[PDB]
């Protein structure tokens, strides 16, 4: 992990949010398993480090790694002698408030995607559904004057997707005077420009 | 997670208000309910095993999936069910005592239905055996501390 | 229902382990090409 | 109407903010009620 | 969206019964409190320009907000904000009188932090603007439907802050 | 329901609830206890009125009970009156929402794509859920049959 | 959309190069294998009713899914996943002509996860649907045109999974 | 709260709760109502507590209030008090939660870099809180006070 | 993943049936097919390098690919599509070994869309190379064999296709 | 990342161009500037916590963003977001040290903007924020500094929005 | 959009202030510049197809971009380079008369960088292309207009870039 391999693998190509949930994967074998904890990694790795004497620079993300070797749930379960095996739905039970997002971590295309998936999913449950098509994020064609552009599957995975109803109506934004918008008054559109 | 007092601080704190009478009044109900809530969780605690016996018979027990190509059918397969219907018997504990929902949702609900669906489950059924939980649950709890320990129940029920 | 899905993927268990499998997950875990001893432990299987 | 020619009525948040949001908010986010010390050592200034 | 009737009915159709005296006496309950909360919707639409008027009195007028420099500064953003203001009202009326919070959700509080965001509206001058008008709603309706009408507010309130 | 079809329309005319919209909110929140009692009996005459319609159908219509029609055979017999006996279940439900609303969204939208690649006759369907509406007047007493009536007659207007 | 016959030219032309025997050579082995899949396309339009019935009784109907809280339950529902089926198989007969799995990816493949986890649509369920008209279809079609049509079922059921 | 402490133990350990855990439970609902008339009776002096812990604080540091000092200035002296109201109601907070977790998720994590970033002295706010302590223990009675000192030394520890 | 014999015996477990006469002659006949495919195996394992060199030599070396703006220029990708070349060849020995093409979707084929399409990899010159790894292979391992092997390869090549 | 002088070589690498005048002129240009480049740094990091502090005081502080059920309200909040803060300074005298803005791209740039939507964080203020520090970042450094730290943080605010 | 003018009294209206000498200044200024703005409009206009041509024969063509697998070659590809050049071209000239470099940003540069990486459109080149252009274009407009010119050819290149 403090090997200069093991950034510039990863790590350097990834922004530090995505860096932990990787570093998750390889080194516990879980995906990150709640709010709280891809918080506490994230204030470590971001944490600018108290001068360490052993030239091994000092904690940064160095700090992150010594984290989740010396944490107990990690020596506990590996212990000293093994190396690190990928829990799974066969060993360990496995929960359900990550299912998803954490197998996708588990597949070799993880380090493809390289927006983080695991804070945005947590906080996502604890906010108001988001401002995007029904059918998903990359419905949504970007809003240039010619050309549609979406964004695709499979050249960078990035998906949000949302539980939107039948009965949800999304918020647009009048381009013209604010109280034109239809849905406040039907007659706006049979106004002056 | 957040339970019934600290639901109604984490309120006044995004209004920036110091704790009004109404407030207070909310603060009060729970602390009344909370004794004998106390005294139905461990109730439920004590007969679980039994409980989770007597929902499955009513409702999982004797359906198609027990018959070979169900969920149910294998020992494999009939052990995990039970599993299940032991979380959704904590959590509702969990969530009487506190007296707050939302324990129910971070911990259970939240990813529920994708999961079931990725494993081949069946939702209904397990709603079904949520609701006889809740039926045997009652009796044991007693009249007073059943409609209290209903609303978690049909929380759980209506999540999936 | 929920305010956010991670969504859902097709994930399928094993109810029972067999020989052919159980040696061949073996090898994927080790990533080596089928050893020598359990060619032959495979054909007997095979024929057997 | 069946004579002006279709135009774009609405435009979606995320839309809107990649025409304006380049160089993103000039504001302070005043709010009502709110102690500010903002404009007072310029006053002080135009004062003496 | 989905009221309290429709609620029942949607639980029993999952779970493929027919409707039980359980489900009735639930139905049962929402009718009797059906009166007050008709006749709160009604006060409410009369009164509501002047609910409207107070609330802004109260908290967004008389302001930096409305000075220049502020959102609210110039008439097109003054009458913007108070159009805001009278979708938050017309949708908590519509939930009081639904007995379910689920059409909040479904309309109002769906992409609004993020729309408020693009816009530089500021969300907790508007929350306030909310909590105003909730106690200028409550002395109108009287006590009785001022607890359920409160609880609408307060439930708009959470989910933009 | 009532109220839910109140409020849509005032949402898509960006209005506050009329006086008179009000008013037949109150009327339906009235006359809610007396729709439950009409549903009450309806549910419980139900196994009764399913296996009475289904007979009546099958007289009415020999052929969908005939090797070549879809419901000849024990297994298609009882799908046919699982049927039934859903649409006697919205029934039910519409009485006491008081709209057709709710019925419409679980029973009638896309009914006409289902059956077709079941290949089920809707006409037949048709008849049958008329025939249970008779069934169901009969144990009904005569304002109460009214009531029940016009939703009994959207289903069949609707297939 | 591209097919067999462009996806070498466009090989080719994106090397520039005019076209050579071996090029050529894989543009006569579509040729043979043309005349084989024109008999299958006709064979699935004319049975395209029969096959999406027959793939549903072996999979979706009578199941849980069409049992009341099951993803198929109502009418509305049941009518939506049906529509998908169809399209499913009007795709692959469209493909198995071209000889080119591109017009599943550009049209049917490219978005269809992230829509079916909002919708909450079960994949693996929908997967299992795609396998069964794989089946009812091979054995239409026959054996030699089972082989290509398979292919293209195969290609669909990897990228929903 | 406490409640929320004790389940959070139960579910680390996948058990049910313990009889001593409900024990505990028990304890605190019967403490409730004598803590929500401490917290009420903090909250109706509120306007004084903060007054006059003001001024102690400021005699006791001339230097904060002085042109050198942070607080000085009308504007700047408003938002010192301001902060001073803040920690006395997460205070009152605590006493209801019984716990100082509320307190610390608002006040207490991050509270050593906002004000490093602000260049307000930690150690003249904790003397501020140690003044409210002051005011809010005389009215109080002897074992409420008690109550509430400890989380008010709690304050005072975390700065 | 699962082998043949497994998915017989999963058909008939959801069945409940006692294996057929039928079915156990599909299971016989693959065991006498297990003999034959351990030769084959030991034999690509020996001469697998040999293999990946043959075929590379075949399709992607003496290319554009090779020469500077190709995607296997640079001694870091010419390593990494040598050793996605083995992989390939790795699987497939496992899936003739199994007799199904399951793991293969479950390994190889999963995820592998996607990885080359953000890396930029070319899906068409990597399944000219499966090709060029099956005529060698097929070569070595004798006829036979050689049919087993070559469906696995052209599994691959649909899946990446 | 990539650097200038890098970003010279891969382009000369992608064509197999040997480095040629016009090429060493822009590694030339670089190098003048460096000088300038390092001092700037220097100025930055002693000065961090003050910029940082001055930033905050002319748009986030004082604002409905620190008042309850602001973005920014609770000492939590507060402190990640100067937190953000530092980490945009540290990054863009990262960048502007290197003469390239791929650094920013490859860490802060990539998935911000998703995060902050999730969180609710409001992208426009901490835009605001940014530019912000820019003009206090100029003062510091110098005019000739000036310009090259200016790209880097227009850089940044332009991706966010 | 915005132009000078505007951008004067939008940032006088966000004060509140009544203009000021100051800005009268900066308002007189433009007047001066405006004459020689629009001579140099009317020059750019009337020689648009030929800076065009002349900016590609620079850089864009006799090139690996026209060159059979470059992103310019076949007719369709060449001919959207040379449109969206036009754009640049007009785009610039609109924020030359205003004077203001937001019209630039609210049309052309806003979300280009993303549109082009999916594209697979080369920004360097494009970038190229675009200082190619504004060296034709100051000789024809002549110095005096040539300064006024270059800022929006940098604006847009910067963006871009
Ligand atoms: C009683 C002396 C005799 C008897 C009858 C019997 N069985 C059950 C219940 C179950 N039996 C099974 C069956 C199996 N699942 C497996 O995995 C295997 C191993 C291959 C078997 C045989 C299971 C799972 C159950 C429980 C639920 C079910 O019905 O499927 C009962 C009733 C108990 C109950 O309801 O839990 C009875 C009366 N079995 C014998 O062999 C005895 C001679
Ligand atoms: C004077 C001829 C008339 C008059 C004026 C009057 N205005 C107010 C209050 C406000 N007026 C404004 C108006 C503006 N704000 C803007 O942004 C613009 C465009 C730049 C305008 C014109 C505002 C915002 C207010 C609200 C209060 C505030 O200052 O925030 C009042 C008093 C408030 C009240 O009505 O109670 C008055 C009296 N009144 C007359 O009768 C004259 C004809
Ligand atoms: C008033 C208390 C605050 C305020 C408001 C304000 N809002 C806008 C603009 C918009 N408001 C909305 C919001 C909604 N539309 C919806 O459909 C819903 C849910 C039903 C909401 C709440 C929208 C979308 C707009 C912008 C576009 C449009 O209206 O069509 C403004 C104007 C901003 C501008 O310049 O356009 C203002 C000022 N601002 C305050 O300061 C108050 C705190
Ligand atoms: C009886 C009046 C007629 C008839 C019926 C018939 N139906 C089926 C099969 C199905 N019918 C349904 C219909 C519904 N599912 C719903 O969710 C609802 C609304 C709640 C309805 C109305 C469904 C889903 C099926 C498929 C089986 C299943 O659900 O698992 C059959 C059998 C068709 C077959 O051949 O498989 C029959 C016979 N047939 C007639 O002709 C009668 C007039
Ligand atoms: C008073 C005892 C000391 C003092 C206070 C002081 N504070 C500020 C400014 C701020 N203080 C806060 C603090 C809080 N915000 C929170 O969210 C919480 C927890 C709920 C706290 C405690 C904040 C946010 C500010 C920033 C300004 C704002 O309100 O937006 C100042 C002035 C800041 C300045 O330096 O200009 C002062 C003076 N200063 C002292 O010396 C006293 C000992
Ligand atoms: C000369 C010192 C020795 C030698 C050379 C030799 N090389 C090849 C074939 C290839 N060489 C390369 C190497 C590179 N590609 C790169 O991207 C880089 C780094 C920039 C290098 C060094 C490649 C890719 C090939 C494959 C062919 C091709 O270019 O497409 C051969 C040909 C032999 C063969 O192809 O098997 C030879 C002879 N070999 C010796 O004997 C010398 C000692
Ligand atoms: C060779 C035939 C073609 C080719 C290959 C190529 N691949 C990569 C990089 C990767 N390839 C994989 C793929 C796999 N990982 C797995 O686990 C499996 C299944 C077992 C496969 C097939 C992965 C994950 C990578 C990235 C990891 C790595 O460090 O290699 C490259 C390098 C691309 C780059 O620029 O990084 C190449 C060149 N490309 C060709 O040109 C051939 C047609
Ligand atoms: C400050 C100018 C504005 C602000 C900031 C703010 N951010 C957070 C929380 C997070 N910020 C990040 C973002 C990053 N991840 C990365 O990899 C990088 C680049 C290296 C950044 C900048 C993350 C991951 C978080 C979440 C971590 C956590 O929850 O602790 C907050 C807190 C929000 C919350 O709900 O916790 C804030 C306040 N918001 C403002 O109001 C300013 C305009
Ligand atoms: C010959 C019959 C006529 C003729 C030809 C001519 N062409 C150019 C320059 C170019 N020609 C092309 C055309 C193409 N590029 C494509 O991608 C395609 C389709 C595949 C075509 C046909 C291009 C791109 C160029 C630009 C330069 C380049 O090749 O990169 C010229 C020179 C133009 C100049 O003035 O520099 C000429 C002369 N000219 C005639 O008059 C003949 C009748
Ligand atoms: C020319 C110097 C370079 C070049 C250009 C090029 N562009 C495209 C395709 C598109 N260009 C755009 C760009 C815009 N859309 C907008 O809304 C704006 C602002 C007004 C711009 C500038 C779009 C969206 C497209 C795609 C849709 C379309 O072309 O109508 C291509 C063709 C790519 C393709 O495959 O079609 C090209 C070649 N390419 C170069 O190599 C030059 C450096
Ligand atoms: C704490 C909240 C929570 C829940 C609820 C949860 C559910 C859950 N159910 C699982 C499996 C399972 N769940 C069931 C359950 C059932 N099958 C039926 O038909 C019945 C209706 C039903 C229960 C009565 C079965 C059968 C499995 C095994 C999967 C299989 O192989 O079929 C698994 C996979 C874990 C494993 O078995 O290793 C999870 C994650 N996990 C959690 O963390």
């Amino acid at each position: 992990g403090k090997s200069e391999l093991y950034r510039r693998e990863f790590y350097q190509p990834f922004i530090n949010s995505r860096v932990l949930e990787l570093a998750f994967k390889h080194f516990l074998g879980r995906a990150p398993e709640s709010r709280a904890e891809v918080q506490k990694y994230f204030s470590i790795i971001s944490s600018p480090i108290v001068r360490g004497q052993s030239s091994m620079p000092s904690g940064g993300l160095y700090a992150l790694i010594d984290a989740l070797i010396d944490s107990e749930e990690y020596t506990s379960i590996f212990g000293e002698d093994t190396v690190p095996y990928l829990r799974n739905l066969g060993v360990e039970a496995q929960p359900s408030w990550n299912w998803g997002a954490a197998y996708d971590l588990y597949n070799y295309a993880a380090p493809r995607r390289k927006v983080p998936q695991f804070i945005t999913l947590f906080a996502d449950y604890t906010q108001p559904l988001p401002n995007q098509h029904p059918y998903g994020a990359g419905n949504d064609p970007l809003e240039i004057q010619f050309g549609a552009i979406f964004k695709n599957s499979t050249i960078n995975p990035a998906e949000r997707a949302a539980p939107i109803g039948k009965d949800v109506k999304r918020i647009l934004i009048r381009n013209g005077s604010p109280t034109s918008n239809e849905r406040g008054n039907p007659t706006g559109m049979s106004e002056g420009a | 997670m957040k339970d019934a007092i600290s639901t109604v601080i984490a309120k006044y704190d995004s209004q920036g208000k110091y704790f009004d009478n109404a407030a207070v009044d909310q603060l009060k109900a729970y602390f009344a309910t909370g004794e004998l809530r106390v005294r139905s969780a461990a109730a439920i605690s004590a007969n679980a095993q039994s409980i989770i016996k007597e929902a499955t018979a009513k409702a999982l027990l004797y359906s198609s999936l027990t018959r070979t190509g169900g969920n149910m059918y294998y020992a494999r397969r009939f052990a995990a069910c039970i599993r299940d219907m032991e979380y959704f018997l904590r959590y509702a504990t969990f969530a009487m005592v506190a007296g707050d929902t939302s324990l129910l949702d971070e911990y259970v609900l939240n990813g529920l239905k994708e999961t079931y669906t990725s494993l081949g489950v069946p939702i209904d059924a397990t709603v079904k055996g949520i609701n006889a939980l809740r039926e045997v649950v009652a009796s044991v709890v007693g009249p007073e501390a059943a409609g209290e320990a209903s609303k978690y129940f049909d929380h759980l029920a209506k999540g999936l | 229902s929920i305010r956010g899905t991670s969504g859902s993927t097709v994930a399928r268990p094993r109810l029972f382990r067999t020989v052919m499998t159980e040696t061949i997950n073996g090898i994927n875990a080790e990533d080596r090409y089928p050893n020598s001893g359990e060619v032959s432990q495979l054909d007997q299987f095979f024929g057997d | 109407g069946e004579d002006v020619l279709p135009y774009e009525r609405y435009l979606t948040p995320a839309g809107l903010s990649l025409r304006k949001g380049r160089f993103g908010s000039s504001d302070v986010l005043t709010t009502p009620g709110g102690i500010t010390p903002r404009g007072d050592a310029a006053r002080m200034m135009d004062k003496i | 969206m989905q009221d309290a009737i429709t609620a029942v009915i949607n639980n029993y159709d999952v779970q493929g019964k027919y409707l039980d005296g359980a489900a009735l006496d639930k139905l049962k309950a929402y009718f009797t409190t059906g009166a007050v909360r008709v006749r709160a919707a009604a006060v409410i639409s009369s009164n509501a320009t002047t609910i409207i008027k107070e609330a802004a009195a109260k908290a967004l007028i008389y302001s930096d907000l409305t000075r220049p420099g502020g959102n609210m500064y110039t008439t097109r953003r003054y009458a913007a904000c108070i159009r805001d203001m009278d979708y938050f009202l017309r949708y908590a009326t519509y939930a009081m009188l639904a007995g379910d919070p689920s059409i909040l959700d479904e309309r109002v509080l769906n992409g609004l932090k993020e729309t408020y965001n693009s816009l530089g509206v500021p969300i907790a001058a508007t929350v306030g603007g909310i909590q105003a008008m909730k106690e200028v709603v409550g002395g109108l309706v009287g006590p009785d439907a001022a607890k359920e009408a409160s609880i609408y507010f307060d439930y708009l309130s959470s989910g933009l802050s | 329901s009532v109220l839910t079809k109140a409020i849509v329309n005032a949402d898509a005319e960006a209005r506050y609830l009329s006086p008179g919209e009000l008013d037949r909110i109150k009327s339906f929140v009235a006359s809610g206890e007396r729709r439950l009692r009409i549903a009450q009996t309806l549910t419980e005459a139900r196994e009764r009125i399913v296996k009475q319609a289904g007979d009546q159908l099958f007289q009415k219509r020999p052929d969908v009970v005939s090797p070549g029609g879809n419901a000849y055979g024990e297994k298609m017999t009882a799908l046919c009156l699982r049927d039934l006996d859903y649409y006697l279940r919205l029934v039910t439900y519409g009485i006491v929402a008081g709209d057709v609303t709710p019925i419409e969204e679980i029973g009638i939208i896309g009914v006409k794509e289902m059956y077709n690649s079941l290949q089920t006759p809707i006409p037949a369907v048709a008849e049958g859920v008329r025939a249970m509406k008779n069934v169901a007047t009969s144990l009904l007493s005569g304002d109460d049959a009214a009531e029940a009536g016009f939703y009994f007659d959207y289903l069949v207007g609707a297939m």
